[PDB]
């Protein structure tokens, strides 16, 4: 006999859903059913994600490769409750229901491809690697031709874990403490495969390989191959001494930005602020020659200044700050500044200016 | 629109 | 003095919002202060937008006009609770609020475009006009060359008002009463007149107009233009005496139309129906050779017949009737199907087959 | 791929 298994739709549903998110076997998910398991893998050829379903009703082994999207749409479709019975007739898998039926066209199980040497292991709440990932994500590079800035370097240092992205235009770094004394080592995950692990952090296990990252969360496992490339060095890009400390509320700093932001350049979207004694002022003007002026109260002692920059990246690490004070650390006006919130150091944030 | 000081490309 | 008012951010921001919604000044709103009164105008040369806002501060009698993104995105900004003045300095418009200052470029108010003979005139529920066009806006036709199908036809008979809508492959009508006895008028709104009314219907009072429609909605009034040329006549259109009727429930047909769905034609959507005694048949196939099959129980006591249809059409039209049980009733297999609930006559839905 | 008998077009 060949692959069969019988299974409650809500057994199989999300896990359906998660490992269907080109080559047309490349659209299918491998199904293998063996020792009460049904496990269902999708894959890019680069990274992959593979669901393990308990299997409580009699079924059969075997494995066969079904167009992913179809089977999922199929398997949503249904009504709640539904038990779904799979079998394999000939080149097509018979899905049965009700008074439903389905022929799916079948690829060899044989032809779907496989990927692995682990390095360094650690455990850590999904809600860790959430936070790491959010507050770095943003600053990953779009499409930019040094290919190792397109993902998010994932570094082990002592206890803890950091991620670092960076644009070129502005880097973010986020550490935060694993409890457990760790290697040193530093890998680039990229773009998609961030995505793709975001995905699933709805405790985890990660693997860091020689080329590849893998994410053991409940019932799944994704893995994902590394980017080549030298990442730039954080360390670095802080600025060095930065003498002016600025702080202010997080959401009237964000909401003034926000405000004259709508009268910036729409190309260069570059606003001016001058710093003098608790106070900022914010300006923006247009090609039309419209202008914006914002003024806050602030805590600042230092000397005056004036300092340009892309409102966007300036709202881009305000919003994922999230917290009640943020503290701007500047230098001068064609130096980077760092941003953070007043009452942690988990993340750092430092953004280029523009020439006035 | 300068760029930070990554090694290489600034 | 020039134009000067001074109103709370809530008293203004949902009216500027709903007349915010090409040419330099189109891109504008018209703002008039008059007798205790600020009028914002908005328009695409075919249809306006005015609201009226009452001022219960100080002002000073006057016109503009001013960019009506920027100034809607300013006030959506400002904080809660923020008072907004508003005054004329050259050829800006100044706008502030708190220490926040914002100086757009105006465009003179002579400069902005004014259309109007009515003919009829009713009130209706919002609800019964949101009704009216639900029902049939999806069955509007999307740029045929055919101008006056990418309209929904408004037409007024006895003591009920009609909405009618055709693409050329489906047809929906529905008519409601009015309380009211009319004169017999029929005129064709255009897409976007349709999409704005239904923006406003958050009583309604109708006035048709000779070569455009108005609609009075609170403190708002939009009208639009109306397109020429000959509408279809629906009358002509309903199959003539279709003998052949089946029942069913809605949810459970709506559930297998979308199940059969995924395995039909990409292009061309096509299912087919079987019907005999009490039941109901569904098939779909691709050219992969992937097949679904549904059976379904329905009340049905005619001749057994076939008949193919783009299942999307019909998805549409039991999606619009959210109702309990649905009635088709069939002629043959080269004509079209009349699609109405089982429970009311309110409106009807005509959907041409596919040939099998 | 036959229209409704709208006149004209089908
Ligand atoms: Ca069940
Ligand atoms: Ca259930
Ligand atoms: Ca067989
Ligand atoms: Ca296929
Ligand atoms: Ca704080
Ligand atoms: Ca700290
Ligand atoms: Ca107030
Ligand atoms: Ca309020
Ligand atoms: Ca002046
Ligand atoms: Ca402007
Ligand atoms: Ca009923
Ligand atoms: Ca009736
Ligand atoms: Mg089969
Ligand atoms: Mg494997
Ligand atoms: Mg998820
Ligand atoms: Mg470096
Ligand atoms: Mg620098
Ligand atoms: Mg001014
Ligand atoms: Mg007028
Ligand atoms: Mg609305
Ligand atoms: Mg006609
Ligand atoms: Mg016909
Ligand atoms: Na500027
Ligand atoms: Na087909």
């Amino acid at each position: 006999g060949r692959m069969k298994f019988t299974v409650e739709r809500e057994h199989l549903l999300k896990p359906l859903q998660q490992v269907s998110g080109t080559l047309p076997i490349l659209g299918n998910l491998l199904l293998q059913v063996a020792d009460g398991t049904l496990s269902l893998t999708g894959t890019d050829l680069e990274m992959e994600m593979v669901a393990r379903v308990a299997l409580v009703q009699p079924h059969e082994p075997g494995a066969t490769t079904v167009p992913a999207r179809k089977f999922f749409d199929i398997c949503r479709g249904l009504p709640e409750g539904a038990e779904i019975a799979v079998q394999l007739e000939g080149e097509r898998m018979l899905v049965r229901s009700g008074r439903s039926r389905f022929s799916l066209s079948t690829l060899p199980a044989a032809d779907f491809p496989n990927l692995w040497q682990s390095e360094v292991e650690f455990t850590l709440p999904q809600a860790t690697m959430k936070r790491l990932i959010e507050a770095t994500q943003f600053s990953m590079a779009h499409q930019d031709v040094r290919y190792y800035l397109n993902g998010m370097l994932f570094e082990t240092e002592g206890e803890e874990l950091r991620t670092v992205a960076t644009d070129g235009h502005r880097l973010a770094v986020c550490s935060m403490p694993i409890g457990q004394s760790l290697p040193s080592h530093s890998v680039i995950v990229p773009r998609k495969g961030v995505i793709e692990l975001m995905r699933m952090l709805d405790p985890l296990r990660v693997q860091i390989g020689s080329n590849n990252i893998r994410a053991h969360v409940g019932d799944f496992i994704f893995t994902s191959k590394l980017v080549d490339g030298r990442f730039p060095d954080y360390r670095r890009v802080l600025p060095k001494n930065p003498d002016k400390h600025l702080e202010a509320g997080c959401d009237l700093l964000k909401q003034a930005f926000a405000r004259a932001a709508i009268l910036s350049n729409e190309k260069f979207r570059g606003v001016r602020l001058y710093v003098s004694e608790n106070q900022l002022k914010i300006t923006a003007n247009n090609p039309e020659q419209e202008e914006a002026e914002e003024i806050l109260d602030v805590t600042y002692s230092g000397a005056e200044m004036e300092i340009g920059f892309n409102v966007s990246y300036v709202l881009d690490v305000l919003n994922a700050l999230k917290c009640e004070n943020v503290r701007m650390m500047l230098t001068d006006s064609v130096s980077s500044v760092q941003i953070e919130d007043a009452a942690s150091q988990s993340a750092a944030y430092v953004v280029m200016p523009m020439r006035l | 629109v300068p760029t930070l000081p990554l090694v290489p490309x600034g």
